[PDB]
């Protein structure tokens, strides 16, 4: 069983995108004539603040398009203003592509507990620090035993009291500023605990450190925003 | 596959199907002849004994 | 190359462990929940 | 995978499969979501403790998996997890009503009143004891009502807080009465109290100027009776607040339509996170109720 999706996708973000394990992202744009673009959770990588300086040199040194570039001005309008733009469709089968309604960087992946439970849901959370100057929007994609959503944002809060203390910062610093929330929490599905194989990828003649996800059924789900 | 009990994992797996390829190994020999052998034998003059 | 075709078979009343067994076929365990044998005995 | 095989280490009689072949279509708590399983994390009897703490078996329950209850044969229980968004059939034994529109949640049972402590299944010193289905109401008004408990009850000697729950642990529920066993307070519960303070002092801060005197503008226009209780509520927090009269608001300078709608987004999404305390998700929507109110049809 498998919900189709087929997608006409220009060639100004094919880098990095002919593998199976990629996930499409359908982002309101700046722009109001295409209304929106189809973006790539890596190229969500490279604005992350989380992630290291020599994969965003790997994503610099593999995005030298126009598309890649639009993209990157569209998503840097609205401080803190992705999750009221992000929307995501679900994984890559295969690239013009298909899509169902799996890959992984290793910076931005992490996990809470000892990763020994068996059926384990993954999340997407993003998380808004503003000890910067504006804005550090810090990807994560956890995978994780918990399947309650509450205890998960207790657990959060628990793991990211800089990020609270941070946005509650901005909230006393900056009072014209008005903030709406740290980040949000959305699942995207569960695998069993034996297919996380941290290993290597080679695509475009470039070099890349990589966790795979084999047995990922994908569910959607809401943006549940979190503070 | 043998018939186990309630809840303990078995294997769905019957009828694994491998393949083995060939191990190539040639072998050669030559012999020699002389040609005063090829032109006594081929070239029978009817002469002497 | 060729199929694993050498595969055999083996039966239960073929081997000598039903010698510890009294085989009896039942169509209704599913229905049965003990099965008990009470003894009395007088002592001498 | 779905099937879930469970076992008995003791023998059955007769009297036990006879009250467990009325458990059919019962939901229980699973912690381990595995296939080979055994009888004694069956159930909640394994995490149950008196004195421990409500909301620990409430946090813990609403992170248990469930499963329905299939099919006994004589040692053998087949638990069979319900697929997310198929129909199924439930049967309940706490005692509440019903409905065929409302919604269900999961809750640790509370002692009703007759103190029956029999839920037809004793194994030795092992028993079972099932979680309660309760509708979605009571659920979030058990859950508020707990939290108020927990709100409140600091540094207070035990006069006052006893003479407070002795009529807030007592809800009438559709002509049943309940009362909560345990409300000890926990680490976990204070950290229910800090994003409960956190989030009313955010909404505290970014509300609107005309929405802080907004009440103050409909007691001067209007006299309704929840209006007269509101002012009362209202004034009374003023006198508590202030001895001094309550000016009367003129037109209010910073009206700007974008400025409303940002902080009153901002203001919503606080609430969503103020709300998420106690409004518990889903776990059954009626598509069908017995007459007897022994059992349903929900589909999850």
């Amino acid at each position: 069983q498998a919900l189709t999706a087929r997608f006409f996708v220009p060639e100004g973000l094919v880098e990095f995108e002919a593998q199976p394990g990629a996930l499409l992202i359908r982002m309101e744009t700046g722009c109001d004539s295409p209304r929106h673009l189809y973006i790539s959770l890596y190229l969500l990588g490279i604005r992350a603040s989380n992630v290291s300086a020599s994969t965003r040199c790997l994503l610099e040194s593999v995005y030298t398009a126009s598309a890649a570039r639009a993209a990157l001005q569209w998503l840097d309008l609205g401080p803190h203003l992705l999750h009221r733009r992000l929307e995501t469709l679900g994984c890559v089968k295969t690239v013009l592509l298909t899509c169902v309604m799996l890959m992984i960087p290793k910076d931005m992946y992490l996990t809470w507990e000892e990763t020994r439970g068996r059926l384990q849901y993954v999340y997407l959370i993003i998380v808004y620090d503003y000890d910067g100057p504006e804005t550090r929007p810090g990807i994560y994609v956890l995978t994780s035993s918990i399947a309650h959503w509450q205890t998960l944002v207790d657990v959060a809060r628990g793991k990211f009291a800089r990020e609270r203390c941070s946005f509650v910062n901005r909230r006393i610093t900056r009072p014209r500023q008005i903030p709406l929330c740290t980040g949000v929490i959305q699942k995207l599905g569960w695998c069993l605990a034996d297919d996380i194989h941290t290993s290597f990828l080679v695509h475009k003649e470039l070099k890349l450190s990589v966790v795979r996800l084999d047995n990922f059924s994908v569910e959607l789900g809401d943006f549940r925003e979190f503070v | 596959r043998v018939a186990s009990g309630a809840g303990l994992p078995t294997s769905r797996q019957t009828t694994i199907m491998v393949t083995k390829y060939s191990e190539k190994s040639p072998i050669t020999i030559p012999f020699e002849l002389s040609a005063a052998c090829l032109t006594y034998l081929r070239e029978t003059f009817e002469g002497t004994i | 190359g060729t199929f694993c075709n050498r595969l055999e078979w083996v039966y239960f009343l073929t081997s000598g462990l039903a010698a510890a067994a009294h085989a009896i076929k039942f169509h209704d365990l599913n229905k049965l929940t003990t099965g008990k044998m009470l003894f009395h005995v007088q002592v001498p | 995978e779905a099937n879930i095989f469970c076992t008995f280490d003791h023998k059955l009689s007769i009297a036990d499969v006879g009250k467990l072949t009325k458990l059919v279509a019962a939901v229980v708590p699973i912690p381990q979501r595995l296939h080979l399983i055994k009888h004694y994390q069956l159930g909640l009897h394994q995490f149950v403790d008196h004195t421990r703490g409500y909301v620990r078996l409430r946090g813990l329950l609403r992170n248990m998996t469930l499963t329905l209850m299939r099919r006994v044969e004589g040692n053998q229980i087949l638990l069979h997890v319900p697929t997310h968004g198929l129909l199924y059939t439930v049967l309940n034994t706490g005692p509440v009503t019903w409905e065929k529109g409302d919604a269900l949640c999961v809750l640790p049972p509370l002692f009703h009143g007759p103190l029956a402590r029999e839920n037809l299944l004793t194994l030795g010193q092992w028993e079972l004891v099932l979680p309660w289905i309760v509708p979605m109401p009571l659920a979030l008004e058990i859950n508020q009502r707990l939290l108020i408990m927990g709100l409140f009850s600091l540094d207070r000697s035990y006069e006052e807080v006893k003479a407070a729950v002795q009529q807030l642990q007592t809800i009438t529920f559709r002509d049943a009465t309940f009362t909560i066993p345990d409300p000890v307070i926990d680490q976990h519960l204070l950290i229910d109290m800090k994003t409960a303070c956190l989030s009313m002092s955010m909404v505290a801060n970014l509300a609107s100027e005309l929405t802080m005197t907004y009440v103050r503008k409909l007691a001067l226009e209007d006299s309704s009776m929840l209006l007269v209780k509101c002012q009362e509520l209202l004034m009374r927090l003023d006198r508590e607040r202030s001895v001094g009269e309550p000016r009367t608001p003129a037109r209010p300078q910073h009206v700007s339509p974008d400025d409303e709608i940002a902080r009153l987004s901002a203001l919503f999404v606080m609430l969503r996170q103020l709300d998420d305390l106690i409004r518990e998700q889903v776990v059954f929507t009626v598509c069908d109720v017995s007459p007897d109110n022994k059992s349903a049809t929900c589909i999850f």
